[PDB]
DNA sequence: CCCCCCCCCCACCCCCCCCCCCCCCCCCCCCCC
DNA sequence: GGGGGGGGGGGGGGGGGGGGGTTTTTGGGGGGGGGG
């Protein structure tokens, strides 16, 4: 169901949810089991955390020694769970026509923290939760609507026989090269050029390194453009640019903000 | 005390209390049986040092956090020293 | 190829809290049955 | 010999007082692009 669509009936339901990751968080240490420790006599006690509330001792647990107000807060030898928080973006194949697209804060732990990354579309299956907010910190003053997040459960994104048996073959280079783009007709030095840089050379240390480089010219109106489509389809991390001007993609690496950018070269 | 050039005094001790007991039972005047009986309160006193208990004034009542610590010894000393 | 331009980025009431005071409750001690 | 009553200490509650609560213009440097 739409992101849009979500209604206060949702508030504890399992929901599903498809989107776009805009950013995350570090992960955040969220104390599951506070370690208190008493300043008199030195004893310890681990309190777990109830309902995100530390259930203080307010004697000592030691009969012999039972003071009041004693125990003090070891933060370093508390047990912290990993919380994560991730702003999920409206996809714009649900957005109507003529507004901008909503988002929704998830939160996600443990195991499941860093199953995503900027810029991937992906499901998460959760459950709907709301929860208050302070007008300020210095007081238990709430604010009469709730801050909305999803509560995440799942995510997910969106042979040799056969390669030694094609490597036996006499026509292998012809044949691996006609098939880089058989859509187009008959340029076949540049097809084996191009299948030839898909290969490339090998690194040594000591650089010298196995990348092999190319390039076409001639007239404008011709396959080159899908000749260059094709192997960007084919190679497994490379990119499709042109030659000048950033939209918001461009080649060299940049100083902006302060960060550094990579380019598309990198 | 129990420190310098490895407590050397503890041996000094002992000499002025050797130099009462050298001279013979029938000997040791009361001034000498009182120099040795000093020289044991010394070998007491030192063993018998330890750290005061913090003694809190009760008139007023407690805050909302107790006595931070009951350490009571001064920087140079660490309690394996004692 | 050199110089100049021009473009970009950057600087008074209400709540929480703390202190003070008073009363009540619980324990211990002493007397009475 | 045990139970009641009286007296003293210690703790808790209530009240009172107090303090806290961003675009637009101007100037400068550096980088990039265009014209002679
Ligand atoms: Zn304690």
């Amino acid at each position: 169901k739409g992101m849009r669509e979500l209604n206060p009936n949702d508030i504890d339901k399992l929901i599903n949810l498809k989107g776009l990751v805009l950013r995350s968080t570090p992960v955040i240490p969220d104390m599951k089991v506070a370690f208190f420790k008493c300043n008199v006599c030195d004893h310890t006690m681990a309190v777990e955390i109830d309902r995100g509330v530390i259930q203080e001792p307010a004697r000592c647990e030691r009969i012999d020694c039972n003071e009041p107000n004693s125990m003090s807060l070891i933060h370093n030898r508390c047990s912290f769970a990993d919380k994560q928080v991730i702003k999920l973006q409206e996809t714009p194949d649900f957005v109507p026509d003529g507004q901008t697209p909503h988002s929704i804060s998830l939160c996600v732990y443990d195991e499941l923290v860093d199953s995503c990354r900027a810029g991937d579309r992906i499901e998460v299956t959760g459950t709907f939760r709301s929860i208050p907010i302070r007008a300020n910190s210095r007081q238990r003053v709430l604010k009469s609507l709730y801050k909305t997040y999803v509560d995440v459960v799942h995510v997910k994104k969106v042979d040799l026989a056969k390669i030694r048996e094609v490597a036996a073959r006499e026509d292998l280079y012809s044949l691996l090269a006609r098939s880089i783009a058989p859509s187009i007709y008959e340029l076949e030095d540049v097809k084996k050029g191009i299948l030839l840089q898909l290969f490339g050379g090998t690194n040594k240390t000591f650089r010298y390194r196995g990348d092999i480089n190319i390039l076409l010219c001639g007239d404008p109106s011709t396959s080159k453009s899908q000749i260059l489509q094709y192997v960007h389809k084919i190679t497994p991390r490379g990119v499709y640019t042109s030659g000048k001007g950033s939209s918001a993609v461009g080649l060299t690496a940049y100083i902006t903000r302060l960060v550094l950018e990579s380019g598309a070269l990198v | 005390i129990l420190s310098m050039e490895s407590g050397k005094v503890l041996r000094a001790a002992i000499r002025l209390a050797l130099d009462v007991i050298k001279i013979d039972r029938l000997s040791r005047t009361p001034r000498d049986n009182m120099v040795l009986k000093l020289v044991l309160n010394f070998f007491r006193n030192v063993i018998a040092i330890e750290p005061g208990e913090f003694t809190i004034n009760t008139k007023k009542s407690m805050p909302k956090k107790g006595i931070t610590s009951i350490d009571t010894l001064p920087p140079n000393v660490s309690m394996d020293d004692i």
